């Protein structure tokens, strides 16, 4: 079925600017909202952005409004979050999802593996 | 009769933003379009007619464009008070004039996922035949959210009914409930009940569940 | 200035029959199409029927034709709607709406002003008021009650006799299969709160002189 690979990730300086790719295989993904969310070890997994089909616009946690921008490449079955104005407390693994639901109710049922994210 | 399609249904924004709503003709309509914004629980006002004539008294950042079967509007900077359903009208074919199915314009604000909360019928209710179960998803944006209902872990269906509140003025959240309604028999039947709910600020469905009679 | 008052709306068996009005002031109505448009709860518009000046042109919905029948008395500047053969699909807030275009009024297409609008109910329910029920509850609590069973539109709900106001959602009413309507009414309050504090919810349903206190206490 869907494949999910996260790259772009990486160590970056406080105030840098890194691109994560979020690239899907298996299956075309342009119907679908796909998500960002990270994690930072033993911490809870949280919301970072989500691009809803192309039209539909793009919603944001408040902790990356303004720094972070997602989009959308279909053609090439991938999406990005761009990050601007990088903080320590952004360091953390990074994750894409598929919202399986066309209504965008949130079912993330496909994860990819993660990168790793850390400014210092 | 001549069908209008409008389109989308929910358009969220934020202020300052252009935004575009359209409206597409089955048949040509030439320029007898018209556009109207109802706020909640507001009457009908006019905003354009003749598809680019701005009607006397209404802002400029509104405009309309188009002829024949394909119109937009237009509002080149968003407001606050813009929040409100518009509908496109033809008054070419007539009768019967016509409208679109309405777009609902919000204004944007950052996710928030819903804080949920599971409540079981009270024993008055129960006494009468009938068992309320109801589920609570409190103050989320954006709109879109799933409730699913399990009884001893079987998925439910058709015996639900969901109601939402209107985005709220301080906060642009809402707020939706989700009954689920069984009679006093089959909910006697049953021990674990639970409201499984999804949103796109959720990395995880949040499940609530109770124990009958505990 | 320009002013439209519609009035004549309000419940109604189906089967049976209804005639609204439209007041108009302000301008000369004796020179101006009128028309009836309506809107279905939560629904979009939709056109009812229109009337030219002097009567000689009169159009009508496919849904209504037949059962509708639009007129107006220009030396009293009132529009009519008698409304035969009610169905439940006709319960809607009818708006009468005024053209720009008219008798001299020509090139201009727009409904430039509307009434407030007179809320049409079709129903066999008889008035009753709701059945309430306690809502019973991290550092925040929800309680609530639900508003259950009650016939017509619409109940109000207040917390701690209106005292408390900070929190409160209550929801817009469901019309149920039964042909009743339901809600709810919840408040998130301090987890802490929940063994000091007392919380009571006062319904109001007017058309049935219901009121009800309902303590919602910790199970």
């Amino acid at each position: 079925e869907v494949q999910l690979q996260e790259s772009g990730g990486g160590l970056v300086q406080p105030g840098g600017s890194l691109r994560l790719s979020c690239a899907a295989s298996g299956r075309t993904i342009s119907r679908y909202a796909m998500s960002w969310f990270r994690q930072a070890p033993g911490k809870e997994r949280e919301f970072v952005a989500t691009a809803r089909r192309s039209g539909d616009g793009a919603f944001y946690a408040d902790s990356v409004q303004g720094r972070f921008t997602v989009s959308r490449d279909d053609a090439k079955n991938t999406v990005y979050l761009q990050m601007n104005s990088l903080k320590p407390e952004d360091t953390a693994v990074y994750y894409c999802a598929i919202d399986s639901d066309t209504f965008y109710s949130g079912s993330y049922d496909y994860w990819g593996q993660g990168t790793q994210v850390t400014v210092s | 009769d001549i069908q209008m399609t409008q389109s989308p249904i929910l358009l969220s924004a934020s202020v300052g933003d252009r935004v575009t709503i359209t409206c597409r003709a089955s048949q040509s309509i030439r320029s007898y379009l018209n556009w109207y914004q109802q706020r909640t629980n507001g009457s009908p006002r006019l905003l354009i007619y003749a598809a680019s004539s701005l009607q006397s008294g209404v802002p400029s950042r509104f405009s309309g464009s188009g002829s024949g079967t394909d119109f937009t509007l237009t509002i080149n900077s968003l407001q606050p008070d813009d929040e409100a359903d518009y509908y496109c009208q033809q008054t070419y074919s007539n009768p019967p004039i016509t409208f679109g199915a309405g777009t609902r314009l919000e204004i944007k604000r950052t996710v928030a996922a819903p804080s949920v909360f599971i409540f079981p019928p009270s024993d008055e209710q129960l006494k009468s035949g009938t068992a309320s179960v109801v589920c609570l998803l409190n103050n989320f944006y954006p709109r879109e959210a799933k409730v699913q209902w399990k009884v001893d872990n079987a998925l439910q269906s058709g015996n639900s009914q969901e109601s939402v509140t209107e985005q709220d003025s301080k906060d642009s959240t809402y707020s939706l409930s989700s009954t689920l309604t069984l009679s006093k028999a089959d909910y006697e039947k049953h021990k674990v009940y639970a409201c499984e709910v999804t949103h796109q600020g959720l990395s995880s469905p949040v499940t609530k569940s109770f124990n009958r009679g505990e | 200035e320009v002013h439209l008052v519609e009035s004549g709306g309000g419940l109604v068996q189906p089967g049976r029959s209804l005639r609204l009005s439209c007041a108009a002031s302000g301008f000369t109505f004796d020179d101006y199409t009128m028309h009836w448009v309506r809107q279905a709860p939560g629904k979009g518009l939709e056109w009812v029927s229109d009337i030219s000046w002097n009567s000689g042109s009169i159009g009508y919905a496919d849904s209504v034709k037949g059962r509708f029948t639009v007129s107006r008395d220009n030396a009293k500047n009132s529009l009519y709607l008698q409304m035969n053969s009610l169905r439940g699909e006709d319960t809607a807030i009818y708006y009468c709406a005024k053209d720009m275009s008219g008798y001299g009024h020509y090139g201009k297409y727009g409904m430039d002003v509307w009434g407030q609008g007179t809320t049409v109910t079709v129903s066999s329910a008889a008035t009753k008021g709701p059945s309430v029920f306690p809502l019973a509850p991290g550092g925040t609590a929800a309680l609530g009650c639900l508003v259950k069973d009650y016939f017509p539109e619409p109940v109000t709900v207040s917390w701690n006799s209106g005292a408390l106001t900070s929190g409160v959602h209550t929801f817009p009413c469901v019309l149920q299969s039964s042909g009743l309507y339901s809600l709810s009414s919840v408040v998130t309050v301090p987890s802490s709160s929940l063994g000091t504090q007392t919380y009571i919810c006062n319904v109001n349903h007017k058309p049935s002189n219901t009121k009800v206190d309902k303590k919602v206490e910790p199970a």
